[PDB]
């Protein structure tokens, strides 16, 4: 319970009330491989979308709960959406975290899964952490309760405990949707406009390939890939469930820091949720010929479609087979600032 | 009192290296205690690890130093630094530092690039990098700048909106000098012992933050309320929340004595943590032959 | 209650505080969890001076110190150059 | 080896110059020979303000010397090697103490400017000897003069907060090894200002450094025990400030903490072995 009293006196500037929680290792293992993170709070609104300041959450892992039943990581969620009096709760209201060590993996949590279980679980001197002395005397089992998670179907333990007035006001609060409805529709909107840009670039040209990346191709390429076999190019737009892991936003976050290339690569047909948001590097002493080795290793991928984004506002789609279709990236810069505030600072 | 300490090699120092070794005569070299490896700084600063400037600073501060005086083939001689003796040192270092005021000279690892103070030894499988010699205040601001970068690279990387990583690389930037600005080498990861040094420094910082003298808060609040001093220019006529909220209480004579007493002992401990590496007090530096006569301070 | 201990090291004159901080680290909070100061004192955990230097040529040779009752092991250090420094807080 | 240094005086001297070198033969002075720049006589010139940090960094810049003899024109004096031991007396305008103190200090005289400055009308060299005093005496008088000038400038800003009687009951009376001494009274003003900006920059710098090093060791005993102690009122207001102003604050903070740490270290650190009361002398070596 070390992180509980570690960000309860630090996050009190940006947030009135702080919640203490657990994440099991089993539920967040598909967020990040090999438990590489060791956070950033950004609660987005359901009907009142906007943008909010980012709050920092101190989390430390590898340390168990008081229960021996499950052993997982520690976390905390700030609650600061409730304007003025926090007696109102916003229902169907997400809270999004950016847990990280070196930014990797994302977590989304409803306020309703949080708050329903929070009521369910119930000549100087040196300065003393009065919260630390008050935390130490509870030390019991029923402070922690297991609550199912609506995003990912697992039990997420919250630890609340009759500590002080700050949690004391918390369980007395009650009040009388569309928060994940927007982010899917937004990403599919920009994916539809990108596929329309590729449609008009294939239309103003002949229906042909320019083949930016060289790779050798067999004679049976029109057989083993059928005539107008755009099955992957059909279903590409359904396969992009994520955006903030995608390389599509990696160009927009890298405009201010200069310009490299980013790759969203997907399986020809359901071979696995492959890869999102990687780098093609010209900075290190691998150099431009080292980046060209990566790009020909990209074009030689015979079982994956590829999408390329540049940081300067251009988008490409590399077919398996070295073929490519040029395209444009440009969008209304309100959504640029929207994504830039969704990730971090403007 | 012996000084003439030879270091026996095991292979032929070829004439491509004899020229640049005779070019580096009168410089300073750290000792191990000889064997061909461990006599220099390449034993702790290799190409395989990050240049951390703390573990090599630990090797400079733990073991003693030596002047290079003669380089023969197949063997070279070294002259130690025992105290009470006046050693004459020439400024044979590629980032030049003019010793006008002739302050206390100070050893440093080559934080201004490995390439200027290295020597390529192809006789034996060893490379020797020379320590950097420069006066004390430039050395201390190099220490504070390299620890500030070693603590701030991680926290600029830790932000999700890292629109400015290059802000610190020019803000820290060069070293602060009037006649010329000299850029240095900046490592991304501070490494183990650099983080141990920042850990001990954080220990000391959070212990002394438990006792703040409240009396100077009233004086800086008054100087804000009075004319803006040029030393106050970092505040630009602003009272932050912390200094506004540590001054709700009164000012007495009781707390101040014990506060300033433990501040005396903890600032003497911090000077002992900043008396770091062997230093050389300098008297009668003759500029016309570029020799700074020094005894081991 | 306090204790004196004597430390021999051939390491740096200025890099003796850090290693001994690391050495006394497993004891300090482990016995400092139970105590809390007041009227502020008790923050200084020990202090260290350098008695001086003996040569690296001669080591320290263990011997036996005996009173008329019984004996005790004792360490002999030859060729010392006692240059007593100041006490430095850990 | 003759460690003696010869200095030729410009003109001819007279009687109380001999009396005041007989007073000041035992006490010592720094170095740069040239009869103008012998010691602190280029800082105590009244056309500039006698400052403490310039004089202290000069005193740490130059070496030290024992005055030994003054004839009609010569100034026979020896300097300080770290090697061998020389004999030192008090011969000081505060006559404080020598009770076996194994650590000494050499500071410029904050008790009196004219108390250690000796003046000649024929020779304008206005030479002056910085006050040698033991280390607990040194730290006690530097605290009791720094907090005194802090309180003086605070009363000058607003007199309603601080008084003078309760601070003269305590901050004017140093007491060490049974002896109870008395002392009361620009240079301490600016020295206090450096401390004043260092102790007001230490909060933001301290929370920034403990927020950088707070979760390095992901479960440490020592790191958590240094995190449990400090102020809950302190660790809130950090993320509001821009980058460059923050790093400029930390840079000026680090420069003046290194300066004030080396300044709170007692500069020229002498060390005594055996003090004779009846001759008022002790043997000393440089440390």
């Amino acid at each position: 319970m070390d992180v509980h009293i570690d960000n309860q006196v630090l996050s009190g500037l940006g947030t009135p009330l702080l919640v203490h929680l657990f994440v099991p290792d089993t539920v967040m293992a598909e967020l990040c491989p090999n438990r590489v993170p060791n956070a950033w709070c950004q609660t987005l609104f359901s009907d009142r979308t906007g943008l909010t300041r980012v709050c920092r959450v101190f989390a430390a892992r590898g340390m168990l709960p008081g229960r021996p039943s499950h052993r997982g990581t520690f976390t905390s969620v700030p609650v600061y959406c409730d304007e003025g009096l926090p007696e109102l709760y916003n229902p169907f209201h997400v809270a999004a975290l950016r847990f990280y060590d070196e930014l990797v993996g994302e977590l989304q949590i409803y306020y309703l899964s949080l708050f329903e279980g929070a009521k369910r679980a119930l000549l100087s001197r040196v300065p003393v952490s009065f919260s630390k002395t008050r935390r130490a005397i509870r030390e019991s089992r029923a402070l922690v309760r297991g609550i199912a998670h609506i995003f990912s179907p697992h039990a997420l333990y919250v630890v609340t405990y009759p500590e002080l007035s700050a949690q004391g006001r918390l369980h007395r609060m009650t009040a009388v949707l569309g928060a994940p409805e927007r982010e899917f529709r937004f990403l599919i909107s920009v994916a539809l406009r990108i596929s329309a840009s590729f449609r008009e670039k294939l239309a103003m040209q002949a229906w042909t390939a320019q083949q930016e990346i060289p790779v050798v191709i067999p004679t049976s390429y029109s057989r083993i890939y059928k005539n107008s076999d755009l099955i992957r190019e059909a279903f590409f737009t359904v396969q992009t469930r994520v955006s903030w892991e995608s390389c599509w936003v990696k160009a927009t976050i890298s405009n201010a820091p200069d310009a490299c290339l980013w790759i969203d690569s997907h399986p020809l047909y359901e071979e696995g949720a492959s890869a999102w948001g990687k780098v093609i590097d010209s900075r290190p002493p691998g150099g431009l010929v080292g980046a060209a080795s990566q790009l020909v290793a990209l074009g030689t991928d015979g079982h994956c479609v590829h999408l390329a984004t540049t940081s300067d506002g251009q988008a490409f789609l590399v077919l398996p087979g070295g073929f490519v279709i040029k395209g444009q990236l440009a969008l209304t810069p309100e959504e640029r600032g929207y994504i830039l505030a969704r990730h971090g600072i403007r | 009192m012996d000084l003439k300490v030879v270091v026996s090699l095991s292979s032929r120092l070829y004439t491509d290296e004899i020229a640049k070794m005779q070019q580096r005569i009168g410089c300073i070299l750290p000792l191990a205690s000889q064997n061909v490896q461990g006599l220099g700084l390449g034993q702790v600063y290799s190409l395989e690890t990050v240049p951390d400037y703390v573990s090599m600073y630990n090797y400079l501060s733990d073991c003693t130093l030596a002047v290079l005086d003669e380089v023969s083939v197949d063997s070279l001689i070294l002259t130690k630094i025992v105290p009470g003796q006046t050693y004459a040192i020439k400024n044979k270092y590629q980032p030049f530092f003019q010793w006008h005021g002739t302050g206390s000279l100070s050893v440093m690892p080559p934080v201004f690039g490995r390439e200027h103070a290295t020597v390529k030894l192809e006789s034996n499988d060893v490379d020797i990098v020379f320590p950097m010699v420069l006066p004390t205040p430039i050395a201390e601001e190099v220490l504070q700048k390299i620890l500030l970068f070693n603590v701030y690279s991680r926290v600029v990387m830790q932000a999700p909106g890292n629109a400015d990583m290059l802000d610190v690389h020019m803000h820290l930037g060069s070293v602060s000098y009037l006649g010329h600005h000299y850029e240095l080498a900046l490592p991304e990861v501070p490494g183990p012992l650099g983080l141990a040094l920042l850990d001990n420094l954080s220990l000391y910082f959070c212990i002394m933050v438990t006792l703040l003298p409240r009396a100077s808060m009233r004086l800086v609040r008054g100087l804000i309320r009075h004319e803006h001093h040029d030393l106050l220019n970092l505040f630009q006529e602003m009272v932050p929340d912390e200094i506004a909220r540590i001054d709700l209480d009164d000012l007495s004579v009781a707390d101040d004595l014990s506060r300033m007493r433990v501040m005396m002992t903890y600032l003497q401990s911090l000077a002992s943590l900043f008396n770091l590496g062997p230093r050389l007090a300098t008297a009668a530096y003759s500029q016309e032959t570029l020799t700074a006569t020094c005894w081991l301070r | 209650g306090p204790r004196f201990t004597f430390f021999q090291s051939s390491r740096g004159h200025c890099q003796i505080m850090n290693i001994l901080r690391i050495y006394y680290s497993p004891s300090i909070m482990h016995r400092y969890a139970v105590v809390q100061p007041l009227h502020i004192e008790e923050l200084t955990f020990g202090a260290v001076a350098c008695l001086g230097t003996f040569s690296a040529t001669d080591g320290w040779r263990r011997s036996a110190f005996n009173y008329r009752g019984s004996s005790l092991p004792v360490v002999e250090i030859d060729s010392f150059y006692s240059n007593v420094s100041d006490w430095e807080v850990i």
